[PDB]
């Protein structure tokens, strides 16, 4: 798996470059703010239950289909299966921002899983709706603008991280799709 | 790639929890000591045409047997090769100094090389040469700060320890 | 499943 | 017990290397990090006993019914038993603070918890309240410095997913 | 396994008690002195291919039956064994030096290596001996009076390191005897 | 596996 780091050196590689300043410029970026990275990726593993049992609930409130007798969240053992794959979905995302890169994410979850719920009947658009209200409840706790959680860190500018994580959830999304 | 992030990830993958405490700070680890590996790495990138010549330039100083027929070096076009692997290790040295690890070097150089080098009868000795030189050619204040000489020498004592 | 699947 | 040293080395010895730079990279955190978590970790051995009477309050002022017969604190003992359970928790926090990990917390808390509470009819939510009020309690400024605040309160959030 | 820090937890649990001053001042300098400690270690792997071959090629000179038709070390495949052997030790001496605890070391390498070496036919005396010149190298190594390597680290007092690394390889040579 | 038994 790579991070922000070996990504360039992998792209560096490829016309067998040493690393200079236009690519080290950016990694020097990625320090300096790397402060307020270890928030955001604390942001979400800090609210990681609230995120999913809201996602998977907020998806069959709007869907009550899925509860019923042929829904894919029908009975516990769906249900469960269910809340433990968006916990497992929201855990590869926070490993991305923890990164910088979506080599993890794509590598180790996102790698053959639509084609694996295509087999066994899980639908792949109720599952876009889920991670939807998770990125959704990412990026409020993210940006502290989290409806009910509101946190003491030192006020400062996040939207590059905000939109680097809605990127995540979106190749999530992408794939199941 | 190996390195701070990839590892701690990769310890909590393993064991399916999220990012904890000890993985946020690892990577302040990171946040503190990239100045020092990135200013060796751009030291490199700036210079390294000087220092793979030097370095190549020591190696058949020492070995000058391998100017040899049915030698390693015997003729120009195979002594081009040997400069032109040092400058590999050399830029997979200034990534493993911007990825903070010894991945670039580990998958890209190290990996096979004595199955290669013993099949292809290529000396271990002068490849050591080269990077003992270059290691000790360094001079702490004059070429890099002092904890960017760490960083340096680390990575090349890293490249010696595999060929030994 | 996520194997074969 | 999980920390940053712990899986640094566990990472290496499970691929029989020596520690490389990202290794060492990662302990300059504790030595960044150590102090603030260490802050947070006397305040707690300082004062401990006043904040888990503080969050063992909460808990039973919430969940009033928890005083009621055939239930968890119909007794003085079964009652003493709670406040002394989040002091166990409480004193793991200050635990995993000194080793910047969540070891402690991890095997001597979290381990069994879910088969002991249910075998014991000891309702969850009890629990999450009184380390919910916990964290809430802090004071950003009055109480610790703020990123000694963080460390404690990314400690007790880890409790309460744990619990949840 | 443990480091300096959960080695205290686990004395202050066995008392039920928070950790304090006391406790904390020693994990404090543990934390001032961290980067001597940082260099220490890297002086070993740094030196670890000279410091192994050194060991077992003195363990041999001294004693030559060890390389004869009847020893330990004859043939390449019971050189390459006590070399691989010296190896790992000095990496598990590494380890602890790292963490500030024997924990990983005995744990890891020394729980069961004397008893595997009586079954082996391994001349545990003899090791002792390589244990012995790795103790030199290392101690020599990390104070920076290396006779033949030279570093420019800068200078202070690497005496309590030194005596504490020294103290792990007399841990091994005690453990195999 | 000698290291495990003995
Ligand atoms: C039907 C029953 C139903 C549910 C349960 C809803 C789901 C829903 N949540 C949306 C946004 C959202 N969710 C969270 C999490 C949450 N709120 C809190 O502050 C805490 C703590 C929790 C965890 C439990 C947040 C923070 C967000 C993001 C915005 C915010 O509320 O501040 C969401 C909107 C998605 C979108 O428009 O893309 C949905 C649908 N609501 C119901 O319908
Ligand atoms: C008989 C042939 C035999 C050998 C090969 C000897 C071994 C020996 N060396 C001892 C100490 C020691 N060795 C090193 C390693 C070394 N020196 C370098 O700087 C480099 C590089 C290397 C690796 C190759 C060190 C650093 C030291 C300390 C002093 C030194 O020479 O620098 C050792 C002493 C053991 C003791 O004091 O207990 C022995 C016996 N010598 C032989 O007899
Ligand atoms: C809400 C999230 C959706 C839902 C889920 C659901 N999925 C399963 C079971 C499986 N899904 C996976 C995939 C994952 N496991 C992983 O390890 C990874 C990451 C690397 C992912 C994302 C796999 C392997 C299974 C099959 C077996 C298992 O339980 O492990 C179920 C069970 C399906 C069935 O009925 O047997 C379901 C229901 N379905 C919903 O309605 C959602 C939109
Ligand atoms: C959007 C993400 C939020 C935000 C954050 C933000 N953080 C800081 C600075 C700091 N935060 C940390 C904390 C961490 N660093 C680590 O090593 C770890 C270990 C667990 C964490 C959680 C610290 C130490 C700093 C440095 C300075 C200080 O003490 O606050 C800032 C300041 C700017 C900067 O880049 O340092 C920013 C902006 N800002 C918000 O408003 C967000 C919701
Ligand atoms: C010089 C160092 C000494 C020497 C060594 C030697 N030992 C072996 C074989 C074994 N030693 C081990 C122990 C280790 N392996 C590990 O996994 C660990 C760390 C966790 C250690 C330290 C084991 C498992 C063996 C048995 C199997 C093997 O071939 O690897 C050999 C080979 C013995 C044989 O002939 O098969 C020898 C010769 N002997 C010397 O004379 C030294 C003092
Ligand atoms: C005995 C061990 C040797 C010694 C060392 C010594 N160095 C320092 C201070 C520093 N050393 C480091 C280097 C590391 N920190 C890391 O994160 C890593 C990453 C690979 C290492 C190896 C740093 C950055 C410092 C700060 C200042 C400087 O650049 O040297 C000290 C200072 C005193 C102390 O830290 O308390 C000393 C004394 N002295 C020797 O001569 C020994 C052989
Ligand atoms: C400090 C200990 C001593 C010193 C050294 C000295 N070294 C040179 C010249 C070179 N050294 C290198 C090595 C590097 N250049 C870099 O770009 C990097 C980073 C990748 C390093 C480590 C190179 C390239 C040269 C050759 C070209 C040059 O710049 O002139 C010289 C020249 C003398 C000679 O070749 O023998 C000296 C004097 N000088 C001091 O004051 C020392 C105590
Ligand atoms: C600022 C965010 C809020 C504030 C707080 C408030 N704090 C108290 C009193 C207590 N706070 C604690 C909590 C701790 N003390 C510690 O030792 C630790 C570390 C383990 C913490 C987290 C405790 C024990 C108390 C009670 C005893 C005391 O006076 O020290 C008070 C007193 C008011 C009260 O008891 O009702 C205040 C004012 N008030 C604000 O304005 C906040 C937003
Ligand atoms: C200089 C000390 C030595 C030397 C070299 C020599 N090189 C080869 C051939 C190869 N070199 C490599 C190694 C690298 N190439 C890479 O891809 C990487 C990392 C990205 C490394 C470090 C490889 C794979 C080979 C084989 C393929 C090829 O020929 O290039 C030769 C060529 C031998 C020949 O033409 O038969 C030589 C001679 N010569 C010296 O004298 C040295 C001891
Ligand atoms: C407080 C919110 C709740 C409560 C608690 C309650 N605890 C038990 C029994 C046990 N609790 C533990 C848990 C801990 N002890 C530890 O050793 C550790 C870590 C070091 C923890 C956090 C254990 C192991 C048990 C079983 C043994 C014993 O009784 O202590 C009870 C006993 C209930 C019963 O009927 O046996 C009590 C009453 N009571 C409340 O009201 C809460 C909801």
């Amino acid at each position: 798996m790579l991070d922000a780091f070996s990504r360039v050196i992998s792209n560096a590689d490829a016309k067998a470059a040493y690393v200079g300043g236009s690519d080290l410029q950016a990694l020097r970026t990625f320090i300096s703010d790397g402060n307020k990275r270890l928030d955001a990726v604390n942001y979400i593993v800090s609210n990681s239950s609230c995120i999913v049992s809201d996602a998977i609930s907020g998806m069959i409130c709007e869907n009550p289909g899925l509860i019923t007798p042929g829904g894919n969240c029908y009975t516990n053992r769906r249900m469960a299966a269910c809340l433990r794959d968006g916990e497992i979905i929201l855990r590869y995302i926070s490993y991305a921002l923890l990164a910088g890169d979506s080599s993890v994410l794509e590598d180790r979850c996102l790698n053959g899983l639509k084609e694996t719920y295509i087999a066994l009947g899980v639908p792949t658009n109720s599952t876009v709706r889920a991670v939807s209200i998770m990125k959704a409840a990412v990026g409020a706790f993210i940006s502290n603008t989290a409806s009910q959680r509101k946190g003491e860190v030192i006020e400062g500018d996040c939207s590059a991280l905000a939109a680097e994580i809605a990127s995540y959830c979106d190749r999530i999304s992408a794939a199941v799709s | 790639m190996k390195s701070v992030i990839t590892t701690v990830i990769s310890a909590a993958d393993s064991a399916g929890r999220f990012p904890s405490s000890s993985d946020l700070e690892s990577v302040q680890g990171n946040i503190q000591r990239a100045s020092a590996r990135l200013e060796a790495a751009e030291k490199l990138a700036s210079n390294h045409e000087a220092v793979v010549k030097e370095a190549g330039d020591a190696c058949f100083g020492k070995y000058g047997y391998l100017k040899n027929p049915g030698e390693a070096g015997e003729n120009q076009e195979k002594i081009n090769k040997c400069y032109r692997d040092i400058d590999h290790y050399m830029r997979l040295v200034n990534y493993s100094l911007v990825i903070g690890g010894t991945g670039p070097l580990d998958e890209w150089g190290i990996a096979g090389a004595r199955e290669v080098y013993r099949t292809l009868n290529l000396p271990t000795s002068a490849y050591i040469a080269a990077f003992a030189f270059t290691r000790d050619r360094l001079c702490g204040p004059r070429d890099m700060s002092a904890q960017a000489g760490v960083e340096y020498s680390t990575a090349l004592d890293y490249i010696i320890n595999s060929l030994s | 499943a996520f194997r074969a699947a």
